[PDB]
Parts: C-alpha cells; sequence; structure tokens
RNA sequence: GUUUAUUAAAAACACAGCACUGUGCAAACACGAAAGUGGACGUAUACGGUGUGACGCCUGCCCGGUGCCGGAAGGUUAAUU
RNA sequence: CUUGAGUCUCGUAGAGGGGGGUAGAAUUCCAGGUGUAGCGGUGAAAUGCGUAGAGAUCUGGAGGAAUACCGGUGGCGAAGGCGGCCCCCUGGACGAAGACUGACGCUCAGGUGCGAAAGCGUGGGGAGCAAACAGGAUUAGAUACCCUGGUAGUCCACGCCGUAAACGAUGUCGACUUGGAGGUUGUGCCGGCGUGGCUUCCGGAGCUAACGCGUUAAGUCGACCGCCUGGGGAGUAC
C-alpha cells in the first residue's frame, strides 16, 4: 500500500513508504532466531574490503528453509511476518506432526493456505517439486543450482523465473537479467512469484533514512587528491582522464568475468 | 426486476383493493423497493452507466409522485412517508 | 480446397476442379482482402456507397 | 429453481468409471430438491477435429431443473475433475423431455 | 540412400518469390530450388516461367531418392500456383492429391498501414 | 432450431466449413441468427469442423 | 547535517533523486607469497564502480582522435623444431 | 370525468450495460528433427537477415491482441457507441384482452450527470502495428510520399481531460394534411384477408433564392428554450 506523506516537514516532503496491514504485529517465533553482529565491512585482518558499509539498527537472524527437504506431509500457513535481513517476507507454517519453519512468502498467499513438497505434490503456488514434474512453460522461484543444495536463484522480493525446455537430463531457466542458463532437472523449485513486489515503489526521503539500513556516505572520486584517487586532482572542476575505479581497471564499458568452468552452462548472455 | 411474489404480496396489502396496482400509494412503494433493491447491484458496479440512467429515472418519477401526493392531501402523505421510512 | 485424383481421371480435369474449388472458396481474394489497414469510417463508407449503387 | 441442458464429453479411457459418478451428480441434483428430466448417454464419439491430441471422447447429456448455486458448484468439480476433457452448461427456457437426435 | 515412393511437394508461392521443397510424410525435408534461386533475379524472378523452372530443377535434385508418389500443397497469393504443379506432374512425377493450405487469421493481427501509392 | 440435429445442420455448411448466406438458401432473417448460433455452438463442442485444412 | 585539533565553516564534502556500466554465485570486487576472510549466512526489486545532485520544463549536433564492445578475408610476428 | 400521463398480468426480438470463465485460426519468440545456399524488398535498387546453419518443412511451449464465414442502404442505444461461445447481475422498447390512480402533464436559464480519438498522473503488460528517431532509395534540393528497423502509444485497473466535419451541418413535445415500391419485429380470422412499432428509396399539393424537403417535412399550427445582426483583426487580448 503505497502511501505519500504530507510535507509538514522539509525531510517528510518525498517520502513514500510501504505498508502492508497483513504481517504479524507482535514478536517473532523464539526456537528460530539467531545472533549477528554488523561486521562494518571488514574481514579477519581487520581491514576494509567492502567501503560504504557501517552502522544502522540492530537485527536477529532468521532460519529460513531453502531445502524444503522433508516430503509427503501437508503445512497449513500460520501467519505472515516481516524479516528485516532480506526484501521478501516469511511465513511460518505448522506441520501435520507439530514442526515450525519459515518459508519465503510467494505471491498471493495468505493465512490459512496449505503447502506440500515432494514428487506427487500438487501444481499450485507455494508447493515445491523436482523440475522434471513441473511442466515445461511453468513460472518458479526458489530454483537450486545443485542437486541437494537448496533454494539458490530468484530469491528477492518481485522474481521469478520460467522454465523454457528441457533437453533430455536438462531444463533451460530464462533468469530475470535476460541471462538462459541450464541447470540440472533434479534441481527443486518453489511454484509461484515472490511476494511483496511493492519494495522498488519506495522512497526514502531524506539523508538519514539510509544510514538506518547501515550505509555510509559515498565520496566521489574528482572530489580527492591525486594520491588518494586516479581521478582525484585539478585547480577547478578538471577531470581528463578515462573513467577507473579506485585501482586503475577501467569502469565503464569494459568486461570482467573470467570463469571458463561454468561457461559451457552458459546459453547466452544477457547483454 | 421485482418478483412477482413480492409486487402480489406489496399490492395485495398495501392497496385499497385485492387488485389495486395503480394508486399513488402503491406506486411509490413499488418504485422504493426497486430503488433499495438496485443500491446493492450498484454496490458493486461502478462503471455500470446504462443502468444509472434507469435508477435515476425511478428517483425522479418517485419524487413528482410524492409531490401530487403533498399537494392533494397532506395526511396520508406523512402517513405513507412515515410507513415508508422516508424524509421528503 | 482439397481436391484428390481418383484412376480414369486424367491431371487437366483435376486440376480444373481443383481450380473451381479455389474460386468458390475464394482464396485468393480474401487473402488480398487481408493486404493492408482499412479504417472502419472508410469501411462503413464503402459498403453503403456498394449498397446504394446496387440500388 | 431453474431448467438446464448439461453436457460434458470425458476421456475415453476413464468411460469404465463414468457411470457411477453422473449417478452422484443425479444424487447431487436429487440432494438439492433438483429435478432430472431427461438422461441420455451419447457415448463414445469420434469427434469432428482433434482435441489435444486426442481423438474420441465419450458425451453424456443431463437434464435438470435446479437453483442456480447447485450448478455452479457443478460446474466447479467439472472443472476441477481432470477426466472430463469438456462440458457445458445451457440455461433453457422450458422442459425438453423429448427424443434427442442422438437416439 | 534410403526409399520412400511417396512424399510431400510443399509450395509456397508469393509475390515475389516461390519456394518448393519436398519432405516425408513425417515432414522431413530432403531438397529444395527457388525461382530466384535459378536466375531469375528482379522483375523476372517472379513470373510463372521462373516457377516452372525452379520446379523442374528442384525434381531434378532429387533424383538419387526415387519418389513415385506425391501430394502438393500449395501457399500464398504468387503467380506460381499452376506452372509449378504442371512442372511437377511432368518431370516424370505422378500426383494424387492436391491441396491448399493458406493460412487465413480469423479476425488476429493489424496489417502494415495502406501504401500511399 | 437446436445444435443437436446435425444432419440438417449438414445442408447449412459449405465444403470448406463455413456459414452459407441467406440469399444462397433462401431462408428468413431470424431463422438465420438461431441457425449460425447452433452452428456455433456444435463448432465449440466439437461436433463440427471450424476449418478445411487438415 | 560534515570539514582544514591551533589564522580559512563557505558557494567547498555529504545528501534523498537520476543515469551509464560490471556481476549467474566457488558472483564481480578487496585484504592476503598461500590457506582463508569480507561482500553475505545476501541471489539481479541483489551487490560493486563512476558521474550529476530535491522539485518543474527539458537535455540538441559530431564516431575522425583517445578508450570500450564485437568481426576475421588478407600482411607482419616470440619461445619451439 | 377519462381521451393526456403512469401502475399491474402474459409474451416477443435485440453487437443495450457491468463481472467472470472459455474454443479455434493467425503473426512473433523459444527448444528440438531432417536439408543446404540463399532470404527479404522496389517501378528498378541497396541498407537488413544467413554457413555460430537463415529462409522452407514437422512436433512442442510461452505471451499478447482481435474474434474468419454468418453480415445485411440488418438491430440496440438519449448521444458518444455496441460483434466468437457460456453463466450471474441489470436497464430500455414493443404487442393482444382487461383491471387500476384520475391531469399526477410539456419545456427549461441556473444546476447535476454521461461523453469517440489524442493527451496527463499512478501501477501492471507488451504478440502485431506505429508519432519521435536511425539507416537505404527518389529528386536541383526532400526535414516526405517508397524500403528496412524502431521508443512513447495502442491493452488493463484507478483518477484527470471535456474537445471533434461530436452531422441528418435539421432543439424537444403534440395536432392535421393525396400516394407507390420495400426491410424488420408482434398479433386476429379463413396463401389470403386486417392491424401496430421502427426504418430505406421515389414522388403529388404545399414550401425555398435555388439545390431540394415532402406523413420520419425544410407543409398548415400551439408551448417552451438556445442561437444570429458586414469581412478581417479574432474564438485573439484583459
Ligand atoms: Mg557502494
Ligand atoms: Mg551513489
Ligand atoms: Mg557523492
Ligand atoms: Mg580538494
Ligand atoms: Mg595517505
Ligand atoms: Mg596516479
Ligand atoms: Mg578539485
Ligand atoms: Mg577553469
Ligand atoms: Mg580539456
Ligand atoms: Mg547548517
Ligand atoms: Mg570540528
Ligand atoms: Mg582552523
Ligand atoms: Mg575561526
Ligand atoms: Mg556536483
Ligand atoms: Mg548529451
Ligand atoms: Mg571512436
Ligand atoms: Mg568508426
Ligand atoms: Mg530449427
Ligand atoms: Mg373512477
Ligand atoms: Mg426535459
Ligand atoms: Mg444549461
Ligand atoms: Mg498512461
Ligand atoms: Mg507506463
Ligand atoms: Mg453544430
Ligand atoms: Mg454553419
Ligand atoms: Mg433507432
Ligand atoms: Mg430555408
Ligand atoms: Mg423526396
Ligand atoms: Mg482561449
Amino acid at each position: 500500500a503505497v502511501v505519500k506523506c504530507k510535507p509538514t516537514s522539509p525531510g517528510r516532503r518525498h517520502v513514500v513508504k510501504v505498508v502492508n496491514p497483513e504481517l504479524h504485529k507482535g514478536k517473532p517465533f523464539a526456537p528460530l532466531l539467531e545472533k549477528n553482529s554488523k561486521s562494518g565491512g571488514r574481514n579477519n585482518n581487520g581491514r576494509i574490503t567492502t567501503r560504504h558499509i557501517g552502522g544502522g539498527h540492530k537485527q536477529a537472524y532468521r532460519i529460513v528453509d531453502f531445502k524444503r527437504n522433508k516430503d509427503g506431509i501437508p503445512a497449513v500457513v500460520e501467519r505472515l511476518e516481516y524479516d528485516p535481513n532480506r526484501s521478501a517476507n516469511i511465513a511460518l507454517v505448522l506441520y501435520k506432526d507439530g514442526e515450525r519453519r519459515y518459508i519465503l512468502a510467494p505471491k498471493g498467499l495468505k493465512a490459512g493456505d496449505q503447502i506440500q513438497s515432494g514428487v506427487d505434490a500438487a501444481i499450485k503456488p507455494g508447493n515445491t517439486l523436482p523440475m522434471r514434474n513441473i511442466p515445461v512453460g511453468s513460472t518458479v522461484h526458489n530454483v537450486e543450482m545443485k542437486p541437494g543444495k537448496g533454494g539458490q536463484l530468484a530469491r528477492s522480493a518481485g522474481t521469478y523465473v520460467q522454465i523454457v525446455a528441457r533437453d533430455g537430463a536438462y531444463v533451460t531457466l530464462r533468469l530475470r537479467s535476460g541471462e538462459m542458463r541450464k541447470v540440472e532437472a533434479d534441481c527443486r523449485a518453489t511454484l509461484g512469484e515472490v511476494g511483496n513486489a511493492e519494495h522498488m515503489l519506495r522512497v526514502l526521503g531524506k539523508a538519514g533514512a539510509a544510514r538506518w539500513r547501515g550505509v555510509r556516505p559515498t565520496v566521489r572520486g574528482t572530489a580527492m587528491n591525486p594520491v588518494d584517487h586516479p581521478h582525484g586532482g585539478g585547480e577547478g572542476r578538471n577531470f581528463g582522464k578515462h573513467p577507473v575505479t579506485p585501482w586503475g581497471v577501467q569502469t565503464k564499458g569494459k568486461k570482467t568475468r573470467s570463469n571458463k568452468r561454468t561457461d559451457k552452462f552458459i546459453v547466452r548472455r544477457r547483454s | 426486476s421485482l418478483s412477482t411474489e413480492a409486487t402480489a404480496k406489496i399490492v395485495s396489502e398495501f392497496g385499497r383493493d385485492a387488485n389495486d396496482t395503480g394508486s399513488t400509494e402503491v406506486q411509490v412503494a413499488l418504485l422504493t423497493a426497486q430503488i433499495n433493491h438496485l443500491q446493492g447491484h450498484f454496490a458493486e458496479h461502478k462503471k455500470d452507466h446504462h443502468s444509472r440512467r434507469g435508477l435515476l429515472r425511478m428517483v425522479s418519477q418517485r419524487r413528482k409522485l410524492l409531490d401530487y401526493l403533498k399537494r392533494k392531501d397532506v395526511a396520508r402523505y406523512t402517513q405513507l412517508i412515515e410507513r415508508l421510512g422516508l424524509r421528503r | 480446397p482439397v481436391i484428390k485424383v481418383r484412376e480414369n481421371e486424367p491431371f487437366d480435369v483435376a486440376l480444373r476442379r481443383f481450380k473451381r474449388s479455389c474460386e468458390k472458396a475464394g482464396v485468393l481474394a480474401e487473402v488480398r482482402r487481408r493486404e493492408f489497414y482499412e479504417k472502419p469510417t472508410t469501411e462503413r463508407k464503402r459498403a453503403k456507397a456498394s449498397a446504394v449503387k446496387r440500388h | 429453481m431453474r431448467h438446464y441442458e448439461i453436457v460434458f464429453m470425458v476421456h475415453p479411457d476413464q468411460s469404465e468409471q463414468v457411470p457411477g459418478m453422473i449417478e452422484r451428480y443425479t444424487a447431487a441434483i436429487t440432494g438439492a430438491e433438483g429435478k432430472i428430466h431427461r438422461l441420455e448417454d451419447w457415448g463414445r464419439r469420434q469427434l469432428a477435429y482433434p482435441i489435444n491430441k486426442l481423438h474420441k471422447a465419450h458425451y453424456v447429456l443431463m437434464n435438470v431443473e435446479a437453483p442456480q448455486e447447485v450448478i455452479d458448484e457443478l460446474e466447479t468439480t467439472f472443472r476441477f475433475n481432470d477426466a472430463v476433457i469438456r462440458s457445458m452448461v445451457m440455461r433453457t427456457k422450458h422442459a425438453v423431455t423429448e427424443a434427442s437426435p442422438m437416439v | 540412400r534410403k526409399q520412400v515412393s511417396d512424399g510431400v511437394a510443399h509450395i509456397h508461392a508469393s509475390f515475389n518469390n516461390t519456394i518448393v521443397t519436398i519432405t516425408d510424410r513425417q515432414g522431413n525435408a530432403l531438397g529444395w530450388a527457388t525461382a530466384g534461386g535459378s536466375g531469375f533475379r528482379g522483375s523476372r524472378k517472379s513470373t510463372p516461367f521462373a516457377a516452372q523452372v525452379a520446379a523442374e530443377r528442384c525434381a531434378d535434385a532429387v533424383k538419387e531418392y526415387g519418389i513415385k508418389n506425391l501430394e502438393v500443397m500449395v501457399k500464398g497469393p504468387g503467380p506460381g500456383r499452376e506452372s509449378t504443379i504442371r512442372a511437377l506432374n511432368a518431370a516424370g512425377f505422378r500426383i494424387t492429391n492436391i491441396t491448399d493450405v493458406t493460412p487465413i487469421p480469423h479476425x488476429g493481427c493489424r496489417p502494415p498501414k495502406k501504401r500511399r501509392v | 432450431i437446436d445444435y443437436k440435429d446435425i444432419a440438417t445442420l449438414k445442408n447449412y455448411i459449405t465444403e470448406s466449413g463455413k456459414i452459407v448466406p441467406s440469399r444462397i438458401t433462401g431462408t428468413r432473417a431470424k431463422y438465420q441468427r438461431q441457425l449460425a448460433r447452433a452452428i456455433k455452438r456444435a463448432r465449440y463442442l466439437s461436433l463440427l469442423p471450424y476449418t478445411d485444412r487438415h
């Protein structure tokens, strides 16, 4: 529900916020939480590896099931909840034998539905099946790259993939970038589209609304000195250089992929 | 439109004859029943513009009939509007 | 517009029968009708013009 | 409380399990104070054009007088029952108790 | 190479060119030749004589399969519809069927705008 | 007229599968419309061929 | 809002917003002779780099030069023999 | 008081309106199988596509838009407009015999509502078509007509816009006034004899400057409303 705030303050003038009146309002389920500490973009050496990371609000990690390995047991969705660790929402489920788990919320799922996993599962949103039982042409999410590993493709909010062929022991998918890839036909996938499609309709509004997410300011290259950035230096506003990353690599146009052990599975490039 | 049973009930209960189907009060009762019924239809069907016209015609006809009843006899007019639970 | 060939039925007879079937079904005329686009105003105009010329 | 023609064609390989179920449909109608006026089984017929790589189909016709919601639930059942390949519900004006051109 | 003895001749003749192919009953193609693929280029590229020449050379190109029976499938409003059939019959062949499979939309898609000539 | 009388409906269909005009067969105006509705109902119901190509 | 602790607080830095571009996950990129780690217990509505800087109307012409992407008919061309 | 106006009983035809579901044909893209040198386009040409296997042909998958024939100087709607099939909700018209209320009527400045295409805002969708734009031709030049591509847009939900040669260039209601040839939809009696509604062509008196209209009047009349007063400036300025 995209709503625009009235401009009573300079910081609220441009704010657009997405409110879902269906998320659980209380506190999360206790036996499915853990602890994480912010890193600040620092590795085991203490040095900064990724720039523009630091601070923010504290969060707790939710153990989301990306395998759906247990089979033949129907489950009923309990409620939809807000997860700060990702961009989609997560729905608690209660299996017929008494076990609870977090799964990603597909599009159109509400409290009181039913889900199922296995090889005889019905073809309807929320269920997961290996991509050899799934009809070709359908749309799925939470795809695997290796049989047995876990959901690892099309997992953000609103995304999905589409099965376009089945060349014997393999299947062909059209990913969100346009790239067509080949994966094993034994990988599982979940029917539907991941919910919360209104994610990109949100305006943060002010400078400080991005520091709540832990994003430090970005300093431009030209605003630096010759000893810090290749672009730095000048008397006024001078550039006279081909654009480059802070480490000398050309930044605008140059390709950087180099991986020859998986190029056999790329049917065509996104371009 | 209105069922045969509903119209039969309203004319056999609300008019001053067994077969009184033409009095002003009977007409006003039929039009108000149909208006109340079509309110529900138009609740879900905002974009139905070619029945909005018929509804407006029924409203205008009811208004003119009540005007005539007010002009002729006021006591039975007030009796009718209090039976039907209307304002004017 | 399917036309078969039977024994004791020469080539030209079957060809003429196929041509008659094509003429009756109006396949070529219907193809040449959908060559391009026609504004509906022009459709109604030509229909009425032909109908009033017939009278 | 309206009249209805109900036609459905079902997969020939499921023909052996067609009869009883139509009784249930009749039962459902008779369970909902509906009236059966005619019920004829056209049977296995050759389709004028192939339907999803099939050539034969079992045609059945039923004649009902029932409220509309029962027909709605029957239509939903027909939609979900994968055995039947097609169906059609036609609202008529009066009862059509007679001999069909099929028989 | 293989023996079939009854193929299917596909003819695709449009306003500018005619393409003739021979296939098996299952659809697999064997050989082909076109009016423009025979030296008739430009304005002459569409004249039915080019269609006859293309049909004759295409028939000669399939001399190694040994086909004695055919059907014909005619497509497109091109001028190469009668000349091709006569060439196919007169090439030492024998056609047992004739059928038209020209596509006709039942409405479909908006066509290009009228040429203002 | 009803769609279940296929034998009669055969007489009002051309070789291809189309619907004959009214002026050719000389029939009335209302019966033509009711006949066309019956033909379409039968064509949907897999009793009549939509076209001739096969 | 930030800035030259101790002569410069500003029109300079940042900023919400826009765009180009790279990256199919053992992801691009960074710290490390290497093992490893951050990115991220995130998966293209995600992450990195670059420029412009709320909002309104808009953003034209030039591909020779220098870069980047794609092509291979020809000429020259290392270790090797 | 019932002849104007309206209600009730029955039935009739219809692309009248809204919501949902669905069948076939076709263009495009994608994945497989046979096959090899062209395909496409013009008045003539090339840009464009194809040996990384195009075009042609067979099986299959996805998605969007419109529903071949019927089809009609047909039908419905206050106007703009409305077309494959089925269900649900809903408005109007018309006809035979009768019952009922008893002038309850007509028009309408302000006002309220609907209103083709294009255009705007928010969010989805994108097969084909196609402003702007890119290249190939024509020409003295060509910011075009021709050719190959192509983004807004055309599609849907909501909210705006309120304009057209929005035309029958003919305001609504009622009364009277020789005829002919038809289309469509109801009803009574025995293919005929009557009777209504809507509509197409010709034409008489009458009317007009003439063209022409002519029982659906631009004829003979009554009520109410809107509009006009030489051409530009100007449907412009404040
Ligand atoms: Mg960054
Ligand atoms: Mg930035
Ligand atoms: Mg900056
Ligand atoms: Mg500086
Ligand atoms: Mg330093
Ligand atoms: Mg340097
Ligand atoms: Mg500087
Ligand atoms: Mg300077
Ligand atoms: Mg310079
Ligand atoms: Mg300040
Ligand atoms: Mg300080
Ligand atoms: Mg200082
Ligand atoms: Mg100071
Ligand atoms: Mg700046
Ligand atoms: Mg620029
Ligand atoms: Mg250059
Ligand atoms: Mg160049
Ligand atoms: Mg292929
Ligand atoms: Mg009386
Ligand atoms: Mg009025
Ligand atoms: Mg007014
Ligand atoms: Mg728009
Ligand atoms: Mg848009
Ligand atoms: Mg006017
Ligand atoms: Mg004028
Ligand atoms: Mg009319
Ligand atoms: Mg005059
Ligand atoms: Mg006249
Ligand atoms: Mg003005």
